[PDB]
C-alpha cells in the first residue's frame, strides 16, 4: 500500500517520477545545482505549491521490503575538446632557445597547451593542437632563437615511407604522399609530448 | 635503374 | 489578512502550528529508528 | 568639516544561528547508526 | 610497438553514475554518504555519445577547399616544408553524436518512507558532476519484494 | 494593503493555533541551497531569529 498522507492508498504498484523540472518553485533548493545535481519533488499533488509539497513523505507499508525498477532518461550536449573531459590539455617538451649561453646547447621546456573548447572534427583538432605548438613558438622561441625547422612536435597523419625505395633508401617522389593514415606524432631531438594529465591520446 | 615511380 | 502599505515587499509569516513529535526507539545497539509526525500537514510516520 | 563613521559592530549570532545548516533537506544531518542506513534526522524545510 | 597501442580515433572511456540517495537504499557495499562524490551509485551507464562514422573519399581536396575558403593560412603556416605542412585528413572520419539514453536498470530496493523533495545526481567516473548533462529523468516503479515480518 | 491567502484543502486535524507575524523580504533568508545568492543584508533575520 503506497500510503500518501493526503490521498487514498494506492495499493500494488505505482510510479514515482523524478523529472529535471525544478524550475517552478523548487528552485530555491537548486540555486547552486545543475541539470545533473538537482533536487526534484516526487510529490505531484496538484493542490499544493511545489514547495508546500516536498515536505510530505510517500510511505509504503513497512511490513514488506519494497523494490522498484529504476528506468532513467538522460541527454547531453557534451562536446569534443571541452576541459572537463580533460581534453584540450596536453604538455609538450619544446625548444625555447638555440645555444643557451650557459651550456652552448638548446634549452627545452615543458609547456602545457590549451585548445579552445568546443566540438571539433578529428582533423580540426589535430590542426588546433598544431596551432598551439606553432602559437607558443611565436612568443617563446621566436625571440630566443630557433628556426621553424626547430619546432619539434608536429602531429602528423601521413605514412612517411610511401615511396621509400630500399635500393636508394629514400622516398623517390620528391614529396610525401599526403594521405592520412593515423594521427601519429613527429618529434625532434629533445622534444616530446606528455599525455598523463591529458585525454587527447584517445582522440 | 628502374625507379618504378612514373615521374 | 490585511496589512497597511509599506514599500518593501514584506512577507507575512503565518505559523499554522501543530503537533510535531519524533519518537526515536533504539532497539539492537547500533540502530536508532526515528518515526516523526506533524498533524496539520503530515509527515513520515516513518 | 569632519566626523566620525558610525558604529557598525559586526559579530556572531545568538545561539550561533546560521552556523549549522539546520533545516534545509539539502545539506542536512545524520545521527544514524554507523552500521546502518536511515538517518534519524529528517527536517522538512518548514520547521525553523 | 610494445608499450603503445595504435587504435582508431575516438569520442567514451568514462561511465556515468546515477545517485538517488533519498529513494533507493544503498547497494551492497556503498555506505550511505551525504556528499556528491560519495553517493551510493544506483545505476551505471555509458555516456550517450556514440561515434558516428563518415566516408568522404577525397577528404583532402576538401581540406584544401577549407583552406582557400578560410581566407587565411593560419592552419598551414609552412606550406612548403614537407614535414611541417598541414597533415592530410583521413578519408574515414568519426564524429560524435550525443543520442538519448533511455536505460532500464533492473530492480533494486526502495526506502520505506520517501521524502517529497528528492535528490538526483549524475556523476562521472571520478565522481564529479558532468556539467554537460541537460536532462535527467528517473522513473521508479515500486514493487513488494519480500516480507520483513512473520 | 490586503493579502488574500488560501491553504490547500487538506486534513486540518489537531491544529493548535495560528500565529501570524510580519517580516521583510530583504531580510528573509532564503534557506535551502546554501549560499542563497541573494540575502544581501545582515539584519537580524527575524525568521531564523
Amino acid at each position: 500500500s503506497i500510503r500518501y498522507s493526503e490521498l487514498a492508498p494506492l495499493y500494488d504498484t505505482t510510479r514515482v517520477y523524478l523529472v529535471d523540472n525544478k524550475s517552478a518553485d523548487i528552485a530555491s533548493l537548486n540555486y547552486q545545482n545543475d541539470h545533473s545535481n538537482f533536487q526534484t519533488t516526487v510529490v505531484q499533488n496538484n493542490d499544493f505549491t511545489p514547495a508546500e509539497a516536498g515536505t510530505q513523505t510517500i510511505n509504503f507499508d513497512e511490513r514488506s521490503r519494497w523494490g522498484a525498477d529504476l528506468k532513467t532518461i538522460l541527454r547531453t550536449n557534451m562536446p569534443n575538446i571541452n576541459e572537463f573531459m580533460s581534453t584540450n590539455k596536453f604538455k609538450a617538451r619544446l625548444m625555447v632557445e638555440k645555444k643557451n649561453k650557459e651550456t652552448g646547447l638548446p634549452r627545452y621546456e615543458w609547456f602545457e597547451f590549451t585548445l579552445p573548447e568546443g566540438n571539433y572534427s578529428e582533423t580540426m583538432t589535430i590542426d588546433l593542437m598544431n596551432n598551439a605548438i606553432v602559437d607558443n613558438y611565436l612568443e617563446v622561441g621566436r625571440q630566443n632563437g630557433v628556426l621553424e625547422s626547430d619546432i619539434g612536435v608536429k602531429f602528423d597523419t601521413r605514412n612517411f615511407r610511401l615511396g621509400w625505395d630500399p635500393v636508394t633508401k629514400l622516398v623517390m617522389p620528391g614529396v610525401y604522399t599526403n594521405e592520412a593514415f593515423h594521427p601519429d606524432i613527429v618529434l625532434l631531438p629533445g622534444c616530446g609530448v606528455d599525455f598523463t594529465q591529458s585525454r587527447l591520446s584517445n582522440l | 635503374f628502374n625507379p618504378v615511380y612514373p615521374y | 489578512f490585511e496589512v497597511d502599505p509599506m514599500d518593501e515587499p514584506t512577507l507575512l509569516y503565518v505559523l499554522f502550528e501543530v503537533f510535531d513529535v519524533v519518537r526515536i526507539h533504539q532497539p539492537h545497539r547500533g540502530v536508532i529508528e526515528a518515526v516523526y509526525l506533524r498533524t496539520p500537514f503530515s509527515a513520515g510516520n516513518a | 568639516q569632519a566626523a566620525p563613521n558610525r558604529p557598525n559592530y559586526i559579530g556572531f549570532r545568538d545561539n550561533f544561528i546560521g552556523l549549522m545548516y539546520y533545516n534545509s533537506t539539502g545539506n542536512m544531518g545524520v545521527l544514524a547508526g554507523q552500521a546502518s542506513q536511515l538517518n534519524a534526522v529528517v527536517d522538512l524545510q518548514d520547521r525553523n | 610497438q610494445s608499450w603503445t597501442l595504435l587504435t582508431t580515433a575516438d569520442v567514451g572511456s568514462q561511465q556515468v553514475y546515477w545517485s538517488l540517495p533519498d529513494m533507493m537504499q544503498d547497494p551492497v557495499t556503498f555506505r550511505p554518504s551525504t556528499q556528491v562524490s560519495n553517493y551510493p551509485v544506483v545505476g551505471v551507464e555509458l555516456l550517450p555519445v556514440h561515434a558516428k562514422s563518415f566516408y568522404n573519399e577525397q577528404a583532402v581536396y576538401s581540406q584544401l577547399i577549407r583552406q582557400s575558403t578560410a581566407l587565411t593560412h593560419v592552419f598551414n603556416r609552412f606550406p612548403e616544408n614537407q614535414i611541417l605542412v598541414r597533415p592530410p585528413a583521413p578519408t574515414i572520419t568519426t564524429v560524435s553524436e550525443n543520442v538519448p539514453a533511455l536505460t532500464d536498470h533492473g530492480t533494486l530496493p526502495l526506502r520505506s518512507s520517501i521524502s517529497g523533495v528528492q535528490r538526483v545526481t549524475i556523476t562521472d567516473a571520478r565522481r564529479r558532476t558532468c556539467p554537460y548533462v541537460h536532462k535527467a529523468l528517473g522513473i521508479v516503479a515500486p514493487k513488494v519484494l519480500s516480507s520483513r515480518t512473520f | 494593503t490586503s493579502v488574500p491567502i488560501s491553504i490547500p484543502s487538506r486534513n486540518w486535524a489537531a491544529f493548535r493555533g495560528w500565529s501570524f507575524t510580519r517580516l521583510k523580504t530583504k531580510e528573509t533568508p532564503s534557506l535551502g541551497s546554501g549560499f542563497d545568492p541573494y540575502f544581501t543584508y545582515s539584519g537580524s533575520v527575524p525568521y531564523l531569529d
